[PDB]
């Protein structure tokens, strides 16, 4: 934990190349990305940057896992509600409302559908979050949140 | 040449047959352990599983 | 279900056998104020012989 | 004891028994060298 | 006693259950006689994958060159049973497709060649080389 | 196998495995004094991951608790109109359940680093519970023993001049 | 090829399940629960597809009366498996036990239990 | 792959890296650096001692595994005509025959008798001791040697 | 004392004649480490245990007796042998008395020597290191009778207090 | 071209070590941790954890750290290195200071 | 990228790997056209 050599203040033609680089690292930042003037402003936005990164991915990898999750996992599952377990075809039966169940195969459709939907999310969400990688954004220790200048990232003359 | 069923280590198959038969003339060194002169194989060593799990780790 | 699992069995007769005091093996970094119940065990542990 | 003996050496081929004692001893001190 | 009662009831319907199996295809006991048809499908896509293979043979029949049917035919023939006859020998496989060929270039040495000396120098060599009544000597007196 | 790893959180079989209740016991007899700052951020990472991780635990053991309440009503399934004897019986059978999965080890890196670190932190926290918690430390002593683990803290030391504090379970030289 | 087995919907997802005869075929000699509920689930399932009144209607008095006998059959199932875990339950705690080592702190408050404040809660200054 | 050489993958040593000394002992440590240094950068070493290690290495890992390799692959000659009949001879065909299976149970004998005999060579060799208490490399020296043996790879396929 | 490595067996056979020199062991230790907490502990534990697995044993044999005289005076003799043994002949009645003596017995022996082999390898390990590197002092854990002790000083007298010059 | 000019320049100018780092090479390896990139380290003397006195240890630091000379760069280290392989250095083998990079 | 890492895991550094990097790609690239070249003449 030692330190560093404490330069003497800035002269004018210091001060500014500063001024100079800070406003040009102003004239960087987006029009739609709304971070406010600040000190950890920089910081924020880099973790933002990675952030999106990550979130993209979920994303892709969640859409993914429907399509991988529908004829492998839920597909099967509903050839489960074809028959009871005493071999009798599927048939309603209502819990409060006695809806008609007049077409085809309404009931049995339903049910699997009611239990197979929430089925299929949870199964891409699992898949999303066991196949996406947040090891961009991950910080053990917190060393990231340092406050990082406007002035520091740009050199200018 | 002569010398390209060496390149086809890359394949996990044939790293599972090395590993097959390098069991099994371990074991049959370990049954043949009584006879002087052949030290055998001691399973309570780091160096000797370390060369044997991580011989074709990393492979390129 | 179908590994090593740790023993429970312990030392179920010898009184105040986990009362445990200071020494080389513990480090000294107890709580300050337990000296005096170091004491208190060195007591005990001659009672018992 | 004695059919063990009988086997050892005749069921397996001599070839082999060459191999076994060619890949356990040591170039340095083979007899065959 | 109970215990031995218990354990022959197990096996008497472990019994009935594998002779069930095994025997479904005979009766029709089973609604609308479903496991018989089962096993007669069995027959019939074995039946088809025999079929298929001769039928791929056909067209490899029809569209090699006629010099080379027979030969195909012994190895459509090794194929199908003398592989798994053991007392039939590779070998003579070997030996009876090597005298076809034989045969196949000595054929196509009458395709208008046109060499004095060689016409009269392969002919000895293959009439010698697939044992004929021709001796060797008779060709190496010749040349 | 899983592509986040390194995330302090999560863990592989051959991790320390420490429940939840030998987490918080362990947590009752230390203090912030003695550890340095790698030391209180191990411990403050673990008390995010385990704070999440209590949480959860009831949901995972809801299916679990479900199913038994169900298989002790009968065999009828009276939904919406069984949900007294149901719930009565959930509330009874998901408490045994999460004692079960609370009183059941489980493998973090973070168990890993606070317990099996070779600087002083993982020293002081071993002697530590070795002291005030001789039976966590006698579980969790056989446990690390049998990974191969080599502390003068263990009760399992065979080059000790001293003898161990404890009963020395049996286990395979 | 992708579609054949990915898009091609199976023939028993879309039609209507056939009844499974195998698990009518040999049925134990009982009217116990098993059986009763095969009998209930039939009858509910044909006057739930029938166009036939007269024999819906005689599977709707013998579906009343299938629903008593079976919840006959399940209070007998929850009073034994109920007492079986009641009995359990006693029987393991008087076994098992209980820990009494638990820390005491939470019942100790010395600044409460002697008041630190006192001669000053009443206003003296 | 068939462009590249990789026969020295996965023989003497070529494998070690820093996952090998992280869990091993400090004397294990040195063994296993020295092994590595002295099969891959023989030039860290004295010429002597290079005399040595080769002449106790090839005793029990190259020349052994060379002979292996010889006798399993005089294994897959037990008829060198093969496919031969008075007819007609297949002298070509025989030879790639021979090309094809020869080398393959060489190269099996060779992996076999390295995979064997080369962890016990490391871990029960008194030369390979007394030489590693003579250098003493360090962690350095490996990562050192291990630059080196993989620029002198490089080299080797380039050339 | 003069360097001798004690060597845990490994066999299953060295293990198996070893198991039977842990009381020995034991016998020992309470002769080099008597007040010594653990070494203490152990012959409690020990003796305990012998006490309670004996007991155990005894009834378990007694009850087996009792009931196997009670039911053959009704003829009603459980066939769990053979009739009249194979070389001399015995009665499965005197057999099935010989085992429910025995086997209880052996296998109180053997759960004994289960509980405590590892635990005794460990304390004779203990010692044999702190012989070879010429330790006879008493270990950490000891704490002496009586007689033995040091009596604490109760006259403490504070020094006199003086004013600080500063 | 590149390819054909960064070959040749490789097989031409890369040598093995050719020796084992020294003890002052590996202790400077071990205190490297203690350069400071981006921005030099502000050195302060203590004499009883340094020794010397403080121009000597100074300019040994400046030496050592500031410079940029490399541990094998050292007249002493040099000496070193030619007398620990001597054995090397016989029967005309040249020991190479400098690591190839 | 991959090659980086596999060159990382060798002792190296990343600024030294993409120069021992682009080498072995350079080289594997001509031995691709190479192997054309030949199934061409063949
Ligand atoms: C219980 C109480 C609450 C407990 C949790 C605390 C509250 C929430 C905290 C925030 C959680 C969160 O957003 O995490 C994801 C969050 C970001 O997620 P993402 O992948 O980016 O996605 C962004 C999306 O906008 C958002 O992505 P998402 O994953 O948050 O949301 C999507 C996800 C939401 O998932 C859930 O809600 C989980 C549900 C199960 C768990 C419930 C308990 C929790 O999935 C779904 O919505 C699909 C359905 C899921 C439920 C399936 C069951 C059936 C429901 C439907 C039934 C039928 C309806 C009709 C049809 O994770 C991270 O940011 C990871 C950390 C990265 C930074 C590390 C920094 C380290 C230090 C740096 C220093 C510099
Ligand atoms: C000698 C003293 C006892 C007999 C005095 C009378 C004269 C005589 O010899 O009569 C033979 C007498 C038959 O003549 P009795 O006059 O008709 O019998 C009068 C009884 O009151 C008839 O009534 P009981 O037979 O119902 O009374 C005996 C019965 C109910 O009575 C009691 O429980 C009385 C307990 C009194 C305890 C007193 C303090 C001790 O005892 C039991 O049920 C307990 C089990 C007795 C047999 C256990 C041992 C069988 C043989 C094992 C051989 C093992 C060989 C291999 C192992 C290695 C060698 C050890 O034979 C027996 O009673 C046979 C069993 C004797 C058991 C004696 C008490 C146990 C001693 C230790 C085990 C031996």
């Amino acid at each position: 934990g030692f330190e560093t050599v404490v330069p003497a203040p800035p002269t004018r033609d210091d001060e500014l190349r500063m001024i100079k680089a800070t406003e040009e690292q102003f004239l960087q930042q987006p029009r739609y990305k709304l971070y406010m003037n600040e000190a950890h402003r920089i910081a924020k936005m880099n973790h933002g940057d990675r952030h999106n990164n990550i979130r993209a991915h979920f994303w892709s990898n969640f859409a993914l896992g429907l399509l991988i999750t529908g004829p492998i996992f839920i597909i099967p599952f509903g050839k489960a509600f074809r028959n009871l377990r005493s071999g009798v075809p599927y048939y309603f039966r209502p819990k409060y409302v006695f809806t008609q169940k007049n077409q085809y195969n309404q009931d049995r459709n339903w049910g699997a559908m009611k239990k197979q939907i929430p089925l299929w999310l949870g199964l891409s969400t699992a898949y999303a979050y066991w196949f996406t990688d947040f090891s961009i954004n991950d910080d053990e220790w917190l060393e990231k949140g340092k406050v990082i200048y406007p002035h520091q990232t740009i050199k200018v003359l | 040449p002569l010398k390209f069923w060496w390149g086809l280590n890359k394949f996990e198959t044939i790293q599972g047959i090395h590993s097959i038969l390098g069991n099994a003339a371990d074991l049959v060194v370990s049954t043949l352990s009584f006879i002087p002169g052949v030290q055998g194989r001691n399973n309570a060593s780091y160096i000797e599983n370390s060369i044997r799990v991580t011989r074709f780790r990393g492979f390129d | 279900l179908f590994d090593f699992n740790p023993s429970s069995i312990k030392f179920e007769k010898y009184p105040f056998y986990y009362w445990i005091n200071s020494s080389q093996l513990t480090e000294f970094n107890q709580y300050r104020k337990f000296v005096i119940r170091d004491s208190i065990i060195y007591s005990l542990n001659n009672y018992i012989i | 004891s004695l059919i063990n003996s009988k086997r050892f050496g005749k069921i397996f081929y001599y070839f082999l028994k060459y191999y076994i004692y060619d890949w356990v001893i040591s170039r340095s001190v083979k007899d065959l060298k | 006693m109970a215990i031995r009662n218990f354990v022959f009831k197990i096996s008497n319907q472990i019994q009935n259950l594998a002779a069930k199996r095994s025997l479904a295809y005979l009766n029709q006991i089973d609604s609308q006689s479903v496991p018989s048809r089962a096993t007669i499908n069995m027959k019939d896509q074995v039946t088809q994958m025999q079929r298929e293979i001769d039928n791929m043979a056909n067209v490899i029949r029809a569209q090699i060159p006629d010099e080379d049917r027979a030969e195909f035919e012994i190895l459509k023939k090794y194929y199908v049973t003398g592989q798994h006859d053991s007392l039939v020998d590779p070998q003579d496989v070997l030996l009876q497709l090597d005298r076809i060929q034989v045969l196949k270039n000595l054929k196509m040495i009458e395709l208008n060649e046109e060499a004095y000396d060689p016409e009269l120098v392969r002919l000895e060599k293959l009439k010698a080389r697939v044992l004929l009544e021709e001796e060797g000597a008779l060709l190496e007196y010749a040349h | 196998m899983d592509n986040n790893y390194h995330f302090w959180g999560n863990g592989d079989r051959q991790d320390v495995s420490l429940s939840y209740e030998d987490y918080y016991s362990i947590l009752d007899c230390l203090l912030d004094e003695k550890l340095s700052p790698q030391g209180l951020m191990k411990f403050k990472n673990l008390h995010e991951v385990s704070m999440y991780g209590v949480s959860y635990v009831p949901l995972y053991c809801f299916p679990v608790a479900y199913g038994i309440s169900h298989m002790l009503t009968g065999k009828v399934r009276r939904g919406h109109s069984g949900y007294r004897n149901l719930f009565s019986l959930m509330s009874v059978v998901l408490p045994f359940t999460c004692w079960y999965a609370y009183t059941t080890p489980i493998p973090r890196r973070l168990y890993t680093e606070i317990i099996c670190s070779n600087n002083a932190d993982g020293a002081y926290v071993r002697n530590r519970i070795k002291q005030q918690k001789p039976g966590i430390w006698r579980k969790l002593s056989q446990q690390l023993y049998n990974k191969n683990f080599r502390f003068p803290e263990l009760n399992q030391d065979l080059t000790a001049t001293e003898f161990p504090l404890d009963y020395v379970a049996p286990h395979k030289f | 090829m992708i579609w054949k087995y990915l898009q091609r919907t199976n023939r028993g997802n879309i039609i209507q399940a056939g009844l499974q005869h195998r698990k009518f075929e040999n049925l134990p000699f009982k009217q116990n629960f098993d059986n009763l509920t095969k009998a209930y689930d039939l009858r509910m399932w044909y006057i739930s597809n029938s166009p036939h009144e007269a024999k819906n209607l005689e599977y709707v008095n013998e579906l009343e009366a299938l629903h008593n006998e079976l919840n006959y059959q399940n209070s007998r199932q929850f009073l034994f498996r109920t007492v079986s875990f009641l009995l359990g339950w006693a029987l393991f705690y008087q076994f098992y036990e209980l820990p009494k080592t638990y820390d005491w702190q939470d019942t100790q408050e010395p600044k409460h239990q002697v008041p630190a404040y006192g001669d000053l809660e009443e206003g003296g200054d | 792959f068939l462009f590249y050489n990789q026969q020295h993958k996965t023989r003497n040593g070529y494998f070690i890296n820093h996952d090998n000394l992280m869990l091993a002992s400090l004397e294990e440590r040195k063994k296993l650096i020295f092994y590595f240094i002295a099969n891959q950068v023989p030039e860290k070493l004295d010429p002597v001692d290079r005399v040595k290690f080769n002449e106790e290495l090839s005793d029990n890992l190259s020349t052994k595994a060379r002979l292996i390799g010889s006798l399993t692959g005089l294994i897959g000659l037990v008829g060198f005509p093969y496919i031969s009949t008075r007819i007609y001879s297949r002298p070509v065909l025989n030879i790639g025959l021979s090309l094809l299976i020869c080398p393959f149970l060489y190269y099996v004998g060779n992996q076999l008798t390295y995979s064997v005999w080369e962890p016990k060579f490391i871990a029960n060799n008194n030369t390979v001791c007394e030489l590693s208490k003579k250098y003493n490399f360090t962690v350095f020296d490996f990562a050192q040697a291990k630059k080196e043996a993989h620029l002198k790879a490089l080299r080797t396929e380039l050339v | 004392y003069e360097g001798l490595k004690y060597e845990t067996p490994k066999t299953f056979f060295g293990r198996f004649l070893n198991q039977f020199n842990i009381d020995a062991k034991l016998d020992t230790l309470s002769k080099f480490y008597t007040y010594q907490k653990t070494i203490r502990a152990t012959q409690a534990e020990l003796q305990e245990d012998r006490k309670s697995y004996l007991t155990n044993s005894l009834l378990f044999t007694a009850v087996s007796w009792f009931s196997i005289y009670q039911f053959a005076r009704k003829g009603a003799v459980l066939p769990v042998l053979r009739e009249y043994g194979r070389y001399f002949g015995t009665h499965r009645l005197f057999r099935q008395y010989l085992h429910t003596l025995v086997l209880p017995l052996l296998y109180t022996e053997y759960a004994l020597n289960q509980k405590y082999y590892t635990h005794m390898e460990h304390l004779w390990t203990v010692h044999v290191n702190r012989l070879n590197q010429k330790i006879l002092e008493d270990p950490l854990y000891t704490f002496y009778p009586q007689e033995l002790n040091v009596p604490k000083h109760n006259i403490i007298v504070p020094t006199i207090f003086r004013d600080t010059p500063q | 071209t590149y390819y054909s000019t960064n070959k040749e320049a490789l097989i031409q100018n890369f040598e093995p070590l050719n020796r084992k780092f020294t003890e002052e090479e590996v202790e400077q390896f071990l205190r490297n941790e203690g350069r400071s990139q981006e921005e030099k380290r502000n050195w302060i003397y203590n004499p009883h954890i340094h020794g010397s006195t403080e121009g000597e240890w100074k300019a040994d630091i400046h030496e050592k750290f500031d410079s940029g000379k490399a541990p094998w760069e050292r007249e002493h280290v040099k000496a070193k290195i030619l007398e620990t392989n001597k054995a090397k250095i016989d029967a005309g083998e040249e020991i190479q200071l400098k690591p190839f990079k | 990228g991959s090659c980086l890492l596999i060159f990382i895991q060798l002792v190296f550094s990343g600024i030294v790997v993409l120069l021992l990097d682009d080498m072995l790609n350079k080289g594997y690239g001509l031995g691709s056209g190479i192997s054309l070249f030949i199934a061409t003449n063949i």
